[PDB]
C-alpha cells in the first residue's frame, strides 16, 4: 500500500523550477533542461520504479517517445501503476500531453510532494532499469 | 434484398419479440394490420411484402408452453404475423435442459427447421439470424442449443447472434439455473458466432436509477433490449454516414474464437421530466456509456481489460465530436486496454434517430448510442456460476431429472471441464506478454 | 390443453374436493348448473384444464369421487354446486372401510378399484394430452389412506412418466382423531414415498391455530379449513390456467423443489390472511406477503421450520405486480435468512408469477416449502408405531385381512431410512 | 465560456442558495421556468444551456435532512433546477461534526462527487467553487470539511471560496457550536483558498439600524449575502471598466497562506422611504463601508490593522471619484495599515448596477460597493471561541457523542493546538518589524 | 422518511396516547375514520412520520397499545377516535399487574413481551428509515413502569443506535397516589438511566397547580392534563413533521441537551397558557412567551428550578415569527439570568423554529429544560425508599416473584450515584 497527499496552499515548501529540474536530473541521472519535457512520462515511470520495486514493467514504456500517441501510451502505463499502488489522484493526461508549462509544472510539484511522502532511502542505478 | 431473420426461443424470447416487433412496426410506419398509410425499401430487411400492401415479419416464435403464444395470437398484433411462425409445443421443458434438448425438443424441431428453410429460400441476400433466448428456462437453453446445432449443420457460415438473458449473480427466479446455463453454454460455444450477455439485476438498477420508475416490470426491460437490437440493425435498415454490417460485428469484437461474449449498454436513458435540463452531448452520453453503472451486466470492467469496443451512434451526430469524445475516453483512468490491442474502438454512424414508443418510459431524444464491449471482467461472472455448479454438484442434487430423461453424467462433467478451460483461456488472454 | 384429473378419496377428500371445485367455479365463473356466466375471455381460454365441454355449452369437472360410505356422496349430491358433477364418477361403496387401512387397500378397495380405473382410463383417453393427477385424501382414516395408496400404485403403473400430486392430511401431534392412525399413516407414507413425485403435508392442528390466531375466528368450522386448503390448491395450480409474466406449471415446481427422488414432502402456506375487520388497515404489498409467509404461524404443517433447514422454497404470485419487487423481496429474505437455508443449494428459491388475482383480493400468493423440519413429524409417528407395534396392539385386525407383520416391518424400516436421509442432507455442508 | 459552480451545504447553504439564485434569475432576465422572453452570453457563467431556451444552474444543493430540499422542490423555482443536484440524506448530522464527517457523510459523498464531476466535465473555463455553508450545524461543518478534502485531492488548483456563517459571540442558537467550529476550521484550514466570514449579530444590527425593519427574518440576511455574492461575480458576469477575477481575489487578499480570512461589507443599504434625501456619492458609500458599524462581523477593526482591502464598485461609477474617495479614506485616523503593507487597496469597477428584487427590502440605487477586508481584529473572535472551547473541554462535555461516532479525543486536542497556533500567527503578523 | 413508532404502557400511557393521537389528527386533519379532510398539502407531505398509509387513501397511526387490564383498551375502542387504530396492536392482558413492578417486569410482562416485540419488529421492517422510539407511561403503577422498562431494555438491545424517548409521570411530592411507589420508581429510574437517551419528568401536582393558577380551571379533569401533555409532546416533535426557518429533530435536541450520558432527565413546559376570558387581553408576541416559560409556575416538574442550576435549555417555536426577535429574547433571558445557568457551558440554549402554528393560536412554543433541580426529586424518593427498605416494608411481595434484595440495593446505589453526579456538576466551575 501507498499513502497519498495533496497540495493546496503552503509557503516555504514550494520549490523553484530550476531546483525541481536539478532534482529530477540528479535522481534519474540525465540532462533535461525544460520542465515541460516531462510530458514524455518516462521520468514518471522510472520514478515509480524507484519508489516501489517492480510495480511497473518498463519494457512497454518508450523512452524514445517523440509523438503524442506515444505520450498517451506512457501515461496509460503510469495510470495502471497508480491504480496498482492504490494512489487515487486522477491525472490530467489531456492537458499534460500538449507539453505546456502550466499543467506539467502542477503535476510535477504534486508528484514531488507524493514522492517525498513515499520514499524510503534505497539506492540503485537508474541506468540498469533504463536499460 | 438485405434480409436477416429473427428466432425467439422461450418465454423471454417471445416477450422480447413482442417488444422488438412493436418497435419495428413503429419505426417503419406499419399499422398492426400490416398496412402502410433517412428512408430508402428500409422495411425489406425484417418485413416481407405480399401482393397487397400487407407486410409480415421474418421471425419465428417457438415455445413449448402455449400460454405466451396464445397471448400473442389474441393480442393487438394478431393480424400481423403469419400463423405458421407461431409454433407451440404441448408441455414445457420445466427448467430442464434435458427435456428441452433430447425428449421434447426433438418432437417439433423438424417443423421449426422447415419453416426457417421456407423463410430463407425466398430471401435474396440473407445475412443471418438474431436469436433471443434465456439461459434460465429449460425450453430456451435446450431448444436453442439444439436449434443452433441444426442451423450450423444445415447453414454453413452465416452470422448467428445470441442476445441471452444471462443468469444474475444473486437475483434468481429458478433453482436449477446453474445446470442449464453451463449445459447450454458448453453446447453453443461452437455455434454462437457472437453472444451478447445481458443481466436482469443490472437492468433493474438502471430502471430504478435513471428512469425513476420505482416499480418497473419486464415490459421496460424488453423495451430496453428492443432499443439495443434496433440500434444494432439501424445501419442495415437505414442510411448512415458510416454503415456497419453483421459480419463487421462478428469480426471487430471477436479476437479469439472461444472468447466471443461482449456485453451491451445503451444511452441515454432519461425520463420525459428529465428529458430537459441537459443537452445530451455525444461526449456526455459516451461518458455515461463507459460509466460502470450504466452497463447491463453485474460485472465491473474496472478490474479487467477492454479487448474491443463497438459504438453505434444514431441521430444528428457530428463525427468530429465523436472523435474528440473517443479521444477523451481513451485518456481516462478507468479504461486500460490490453497489451495486444492498441486500437479497440469501432465507430458506426446512422442518420435515423431512435424511435419513441407511445406509452413507453424513455423520452424522445436526438442522439443515441449503443456500446458493445468485449472485455475481461465478464470472466469473473463465469467463476461464480462454476462455484454454484460445483456446490450443486457436490451432493448430486437434481441430477436424476436429467439422468432419467436422456442425459449422461459424463455430459455434466465434460461441460464442467470445458467451462474451466474457458475460464483459463480468459485468464491467459488477460495477462500481458513479454517484450 | 394440459388436462388434469382430480381424484378425491375419503370423507376428507370428498369435502376438500367439493370446496375446491366451488373455488375453481368462482375463479372461472361457472354456475352450479354448469353454464358460463363470466365476463372475460381469459376465464374460458383455458377452461379445458379442469372442465370438459359437454354439449349445449356446458362444462363438467374432470373429477372422480371415491368413498366406501354413501353418506358423503349423498351430502355432495344434495347440496348446492352438486348438479355439475357427472353422475357415473360418484363411485362409492356400501359398508365403509371402518378406519382400517387393510380393508381400504386389500379387501374393500379391491371391489371398486377396477371401476375407478375404468373411469380413469376413459378420462385419460378423452383428454388431449394429460399433464398429471392430483389426489386429495387423508392418512388417518382407513378409506382415504388405503384407497388412495392403491389408486396411486395402479395409476402410476399405468402411466409411468406422468406426475402425481397428493394433498394428504397428516395427523395432529397433540391430539389424535383416531386410535390406530400410526399403522395407517406408516403404510400410506410408505406407498407415497414409493410412487409419488410430491406430497403436501397438511395438519389439522396447524389449520386450527392459523384460523384462531391470524384469522381471528373463534368458531372455526371445517368449511373454513377446507377453504384454506382449496385456496392453496388454486394458488398452486394458477400458473397453468392463466397467463403470467413468468409462467410455471406443476412440472417446473416438481423439478425445482425435488433434488432427490425420495425427498418430495412439502409444506403449504397462503397469504394474505386477515381478520374480517383488520383487512382495510393494511396495505397489501409484495414485502407484506413475503414477511407473512416466512414464519411458523403461517405454515400449515405441525412442525416449527426453524428447528431444521430450508432445502427449497417455491413462491407463486397472483395479481399485477412489479417483478423486480418480487425479486428484491426474495433476495432480501434469503440474505437475512442465510442460516436456515442450505448452503450447497445457492439461490434455492423458485418464483412464479401469474396475472389473475383470486377474487375480491387484488393480489395474493402461495408458498411451497421443501424443508427437513417435517422429519420430526415422521419420527414422532415412527415412535408411536413402535409404541403400538412392540406389544402388537390392534395388529390382529390387519392380520385377519391377510396382511403380514413383515409388511409393517418394511414400512417402518423404509420410513426410518427416510428420516436418516433427511438428517444426513440436513447435516450436509 | 467562463464557468464557476456553486455548492450549498447545510440548511443555511440551501436558503442562501434560494436567495442567490432568485437574484441571479432576476439579474439575467430568466423566468423561473428557465426561459428568456452592459450585457455580453453573460448567463453562461452560472447557467448552462440546453437545446431549447431552457437554462439550468450549475449548483449542487446537498443536505442530509430532506425538509429544505422538499421546500425547494415544491417551491416556485421547481422547474428550474435539474432534479439530480437536489441531493437529500435521510437523517441530519444534528450539530455533530462526527456524524457529518465520519458516519453519515460518507454514505452520500460519492454521489455528490459524481454530480460535481459531471458538472465540471462539460465546462470549458471553470474557475472554481462557491461554497455556502455554516459552522454551526453538524451537516454544514462536517460535510463541507469532507467535501473540501475530496475536491482538493481530486482537483488540483481551483479557487475554493467559502462564505461561512461564523458563530456569533453572544447570540448563539446551538450549544455545541464551538466544537463543530473548531473542528471544521482545523479541517478546512489547508483547503480553503479564501474564506469570507460573516456573522448573524452584525447583520441583525445592520437590518435594524439601516433597513428600519424592527423584526427581520432570515430572508433578509440571505438577500444581503446574495447581494454580496452577486457583487463578487459581477466582474466575471458583466462588462466592466476594470475587471477582476477570482484568482485576483485569492492573490491580493492573502498575504500568508494560513491567514486567509477576510470579512465582507456592503453599501448602500437604505430603504425606499430613505432612498431619497441623499445622493449616495462614492465617497459617502465608501465612508459607510469603512465605518465599523456597517461591517458584518461582531469585531471592531479599529483595534487592529488592515493587511488588505478589496473594493468592488458597480453602476455609474466615475474612477476619479474613486481615487479621491480612496485617498480620503487613507488620510483618516481609524485606518492604520500594517507596517509591511504600504499598499493594501484593490479596486474593481463594473458597469452593471445592482439588481433590485421585487418584494425585497433594499431600494434601487445607481451605485453599489462591496468591501472585502483582510484585517487583524478578526483574530480576537477566534480567542473567544477558544475560551468557550476550553471551558466546555474542562469537564469533557458532549464528548461522548463524537467519541461514539468515529472520533478520537486527540483530534479535539490537535484542533485546539492548531487554533492556538493560528492565533499566535495572527499576533505575530500584527506586530511591526525592526528597522 | 424518519418514521417514529409510538408506544404507550399503563392506563396513564393509554390515556395520554389517546389525547396525543387526537391532537395529531387535528394537526394533520384526519377524520376518526382515518380519511384526509385537510386543506393544505403541507399536512400530507410528511404524514408518514406517524401514519402508515393503508389502501384506499386511509391513514392509520403507527402506535402500539399495551396494558394488562382490558378496561383501558375497551374505553379506547368504544369512544370516538377509536376506529383509526389497527386492532392487532391492541395488545392487552387479563389480570393486571396489581400495582406491582415485579409482575409488570418479570411475571406478567413476560407473557406479552414476545408479542409486543413481534409487532415492533414488523413495524420496524415496514418503515422506510426508523428515527427512534417514544414511550408514554408512568412510574407509579406496576403495569406501566415494569412493562415499559422491559420493553425499553429489549428494544434498545434489538436496536442499539436508535434513540428512545420516555415521557414518565413521576409521583407527586405532597400526596402519593399509590403506597409502594418508591420501589417501583426506583427500579424504573434505574432501568431508564441504564437504557434511555432522554426522559421528560412530569408530575401531577405541578399539572394541577398549572391548571388551577394559570388556566383558572377550578374543576380540572384528567382530560385537560393529558391535553397539556399531548400539546407538549406535539410541540417537541413539530420540528420534524413540518418545514421551518431553522429545522431540528429529536436527534438535535438529544445531542444539544445531553452533555453526559447518564444525565438525560428533563422538564417540559408549554406556552402560551391563558384562561378562557383572559385570552384577548394579551398580545401573543415572542417576549411574552419567553417571560412566560422561564419561571417556576410554568414548569411541569415538582421542583423549583431556582433551587439549582440550568445546565441546558431547548426552546422550540411554532408560527411565523422574526428570528432576530427570538434570538434577542434568548440572549436577554440568558444575560439577565447568568446566575442560574452553568458558566462552563457558554451559550447553553438550543433554539428551533417551525412554520406551522398549533390549531387556532397564532403562534406557540415548547420548553425543554435540563437542570439539576430535579435531583431533589430523586433524593426525596431515595429517602422514602430507605424509609421503606430499612424495615422491609412490602418487600416479600417482590421477593415472592423471584427478584431478591440485591436489585433493590443496586438500584438504590445507582440512583444515589446519579444524585451525587448531578450535585458534582452543579458544583463545577
Ligand atoms: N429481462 C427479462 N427476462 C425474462 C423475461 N421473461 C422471462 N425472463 C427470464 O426467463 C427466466 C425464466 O425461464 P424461461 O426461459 O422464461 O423459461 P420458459 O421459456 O418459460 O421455458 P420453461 O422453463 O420450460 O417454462 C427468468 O429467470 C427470467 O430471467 C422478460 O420479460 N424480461
Ligand atoms: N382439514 C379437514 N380435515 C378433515 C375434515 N373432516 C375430516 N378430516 C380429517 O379426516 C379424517 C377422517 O377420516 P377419513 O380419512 O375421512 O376416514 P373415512 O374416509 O371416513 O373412512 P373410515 O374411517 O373407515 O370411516 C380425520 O382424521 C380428520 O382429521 C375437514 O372438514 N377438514
Ligand atoms: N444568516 C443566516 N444563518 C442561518 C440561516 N439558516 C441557518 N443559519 C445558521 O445555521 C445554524 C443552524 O445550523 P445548520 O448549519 O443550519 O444545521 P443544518 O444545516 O440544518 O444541519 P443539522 O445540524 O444536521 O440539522 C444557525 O446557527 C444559523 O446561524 C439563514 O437563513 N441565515
Ligand atoms: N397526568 C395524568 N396522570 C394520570 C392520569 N390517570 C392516571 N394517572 C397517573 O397514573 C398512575 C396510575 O397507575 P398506572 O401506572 O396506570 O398503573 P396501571 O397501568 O393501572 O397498572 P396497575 O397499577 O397494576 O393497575 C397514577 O399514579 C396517576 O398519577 C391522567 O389522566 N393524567
Ligand atoms: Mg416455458
Ligand atoms: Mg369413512
Ligand atoms: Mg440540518
Ligand atoms: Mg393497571
Amino acid at each position: 500500500m501507498a499513502v497519498n497527499v495533496y497540495s493546496t496552499s503552503v509557503t516555504s515548501e514550494n520549490l523553484s523550477r530550476h531546483d525541481m529540474l536539478a532534482w529530477v536530473n540528479d535522481s534519474l541521472h540525465l540532462n533535461y533542461t525544460k520542465i515541460e519535457q516531462l510530458c514524455s512520462g518516462a521520468a514518471y515511470c522510472q520514478f515509480m520504479d524507484m519508489l516501489f520495486p517492480g510495480c511497473v514493467h518498463l519494457r512497454k514504456v518508450k523512452f524514445q517517445a517523440k509523438l503524442e500517441h506515444e505520450y498517451i501510451h506512457n501515461f496509460k502505463v503510469l495510470q495502471a501503476a497508480f491504480k496498482k499502488m492504490g494512489v487515487d489522484k486522477i491525472i490530467p493526461v489531456e492537458k499534460l500531453v500538449k507539453g505546456k508549462f502550466q499543467d506539467n509544472f502542477e503535476f510535477i510539484q504534486w508528484f514531488k510532494k507524493f514522492f517525498d511522502a513515499n520514499y524510503d532511502g534505497k539506492d540503485y542505478n537508474p541506468l540498469l532499469a533504463r536499460q | 434484398m438485405r434480409e436477416c431473420i429473427s428466432i425467439h426461443v422461450g418465454q423471454a424470447g417471445v416477450q422480447i419479440g413482442n417488444a422488438c416487433w412493436e418497435l419495428y412496426c413503429l419505426e417503419h410506419g406499419i399499422q398492426p394490420d400490416g398496412q402502410m398509410p433517412h428512408h430508402h425499401d428500409s422495411f425489406n430487411t425484417f418485413f416481407s411484402e405480399t401482393g397487397a400492401g400487407k407486410h409480415v415479419p421474418r421471425a419465428v416464435f417457438v415455445d413449448l408452453e402455449p400460454t405466451v403464444i396464445d397471448e400473442v395470437r389474441t393480442g393487438t398484433y394478431r393480424q400481423l404475423f403469419h400463423p405458421e411462425q407461431l409454433i407451440t409445443g404441448k408441455e414445457d421443458a420445466a427448467n430442464n435442459y434435458a427435456r428441452g434438448h433430447y425428449t421434447i425438443g426433438k418432437e417439433i424441431i423438424d417443423l421449426v427447421l422447415d419453416r426457417i428453410r421456407k423463410l430463407a429460400d425466398q430471401c435474396t441476400g440473407l445475412q443471418g439470424f438474431l436469436v433471443f433466448h434465456s439461459f434460465g428456462g429449460g425450453t430456451g437453453s435446450g431448444f436453442t442449443s439444439l436449434l443452433m446445432e441444426r442451423l450450423s449443420v444445415d447453414y454453413g457460415k452465416k452470422s448467428k447472434l445470441e442476445f441471452s438473458i444471462y443468469p444474475a449473480p444473486q437475483v434468481s427466479t429458478a433453482v436449477v439455473e446453474p445446470y442449464n446455463s453451463i449445459l447450454t453454454t458448453h453446447t453453443t460455444l461452437e455455434h454462437s458466432d457472437c453472444a451478447f450477455m445481458v443481466d436482469n439485476e443490472a437492468i433493474y438498477d438502471i430502471c430504478r436509477r435513471n428512469l425513476d420508475i420505482e416499480r418497473p416490470t419486464y415490459t421496460n426491460l424488453n423495451r430496453l433490449i428492443s432499443q439495443i437490437v434496433s440500434s444494432i440493425t439501424a445501419s442495415l435498415r437505414f442510411d448512415g454516414a458510416l454503415n456497419v454490417d453483421l459480419t463487421a460485428f462478428q469480426t471487430n469484437l471477436v479476437p479469439y474464437p472461444r472468447i466471443h461474449f461482449p456485453l451491451a449498454t445503451y444511452a441515454p436513458v432519461i425520463s420525459a421530466e428529465k428529458a430537459y435540463h441537459e443537452q445530451l452531448s455525444v461526449a456526455e452520453i459516451t461518458n455515461a456509456c463507459f460509466e460502470p453503472a450504466n452497463q447491463m451486466v453485474k460485472c465491473d470492467p474496472r478490474h479487467g481489460k477492454y479487448m474491443a469496443c463497438c459504438l453505434l451512434y444514431r441521430g444528428d451526430v457530428v463525427p468530429k465530436d465523436v472523435n474528440a469524445a473517443i479521444a477523451t475516453i481513451k485518456t481516462k483512468r478507468s479504461i486500460q486496454f490490453v497489451d495486444w490491442c492498441p486500437t479497440g474502438f469501432k465507430v458506426g454512424i446512422n442518420y435515423q434517430p431512435p424511435t419513441v414508443v407511445p406509452g413507453g418510459d424513455l423520452a424522445k431524444v436526438q442522439r443515441a448510442v449503443c456500446m458493445l464491449s468485449n472485455t475481461t471482467a465478464i470472466a469473473e461472472a463465469w467463476a461464480r456460476l462454476d462455484h454454484k455448479f460445483d456446490l450443486m454438484y457436490a451432493k448430486r442434487a437434481f441430477v436424476h431429472w436429467y439422468v432419467g430423461e436422456g442425459m449422461e453424467e459424463g455430459e455434466f462433467s465434460e461441460a464442467r471441464e470445458d467451462m474451466a478451460a474457458l475460464e483459463k483461456d480468459y485468464e491467459e488472454v488477460g495477462v500481458d506478454s513479454v517484450e | 390443453m394440459r388436462e388434469i384429473v382430480h381424484i378425491q378419496a375419503g370423507q376428507c377428500g370428498n369435502q376438500i374436493g367439493a370446496k375446491f371445485w366451488e373455488v375453481i367455479s368462482d375463479e372461472h365463473g361457472i354456475d352450479p348448473s354448469g353454464n358460463y356466466v363470466g365476463d372475460s375471455d381469459l376465464q374460458l381460454e383455458r377452461i379445458s384444464v379442469y372442465y370438459n365441454e359437454a354439449s349445449s355449452h356446458k362444462y363438467v369437472p374432470r373429477a372422480i369421487l371415491v368413498d366406501l360410505e354413501p353418506g358423503t356422496m349423498d351430502s355432495v349430491r344434495s347440496g348446492a354446486f352438486g348438479h355439475l358433477f357427472r353422475p357415473d364418477n360418484f363411485i362409492f361403496g356400501q359398508s365403509g372401510a371402518g378406519n382400517n387401512w387393510a380393508k381400504g387397500h386389500y379387501t374393500e378397495g379391491a371391489e371398486l378399484v377396477d371401476s375407478v380405473l375404468d373411469v380413469v382410463r376413459k378420462e385419460c383417453e378423452n383428454c388431449d394430452c394429460l399433464q398429471g393427477f392430483q389426489l386429495t385424501h387423508s392418512l388417518g382414516g382407513g378409506t382415504g389412506s388405503g384407497m388412495g395408496t392403491l389408486l396411486i400404485s395402479k395409476v402410476r403403473e399405468e402411466y409411468p412418466d406422468r406426475i402425481m400430486n397428493t394433498f394428504s392430511v397428516v395427523p395432529s401431534p397433540k391430539v389424535s382423531d383416531t386410535v390406530v392412525e400410526p399403522y395407517n399413516a406408516t403404510l400410506s407414507i410408505h406407498q407415497l414415498v414409493e410412487n409419488t413425485d410430491e406430497t403436501y403435508c397438511i395438519d389439522n392442528e396447524a389449520l386450527y391455530d392459523i384460523c384462531f390466531r391470524t384469522l381471528k375466528l373463534a368458531t372455526p368450522t371445517y368449511g373454513d379449513l377446507n377453504h384454506l386448503v382449496s385456496a392453496t390448491m388454486s394458488g398452486v395450480t394458477t400458473s397453468l390456467r392463466f397467463p403470467g409474466q413468468l409462467n410455471a406449471d406443476l412440472r417446473k415446481l416438481a423439478v425445482n423443489m425435488v433434488p432427490f427422488p425420495r425427498l418430495h414432502f412439502f409444506m403449504p402456506g397462503f397469504a394474505p390472511l386477515t381478520a374480517r375487520g383488520s383487512q382495510q388497515y393494511r396495505a397489501l404489498t409484495v414485502p407484506e406477503l413475503t414477511q407473512q409467509m416466512f414464519d411458523a404461524k403461517n405454515m400449515m404443517a405441525a412442525c416449527d421450520p426453524r428447528h431444521g433447514r430450508y432445502l427449497t422454497v417455491a413462491t407463486v404470485f397472483r395479481g399485477r405486480m412489479s417483478m423486480k419487487e418480487v425479486d428484491e423481496q426474495m433476495l432480501a429474505i434469503q440474505s437475512k435468512n442465510s442460516s436456515y437455508f442450505v448452503e450447497w443449494i445457492p439461490n434455492n428459491v423458485k418464483v412464479a408469477v401469474c396475472d389473475i388475482p383470486p377474487r375480491g383480493l387484488k393480489m395474493s400468493s402461495t408458498f411451497i416449502g421443501n424443508s427437513t423440519a417435517i422429519q420430526e413429524l415422521f419420527k414422532r409417528i415412527s415412535e408411536q408405531f413402535t409404541a403400538m407395534f412392540r406389544r402388537k396392539a390392534f395388529l390382529h385386525w390387519y392380520t385377519g385381512e391377510g396382511m403380514d407383520e413383515m409388511e409393517f416391518t418394511e414400512a417402518e424400516s423404509n420410513m426410518n431410512d427416510l428420516v436418516s436421509e433427511y438428517q444426513q442432507y440436513q447435516d450436509a455442508t
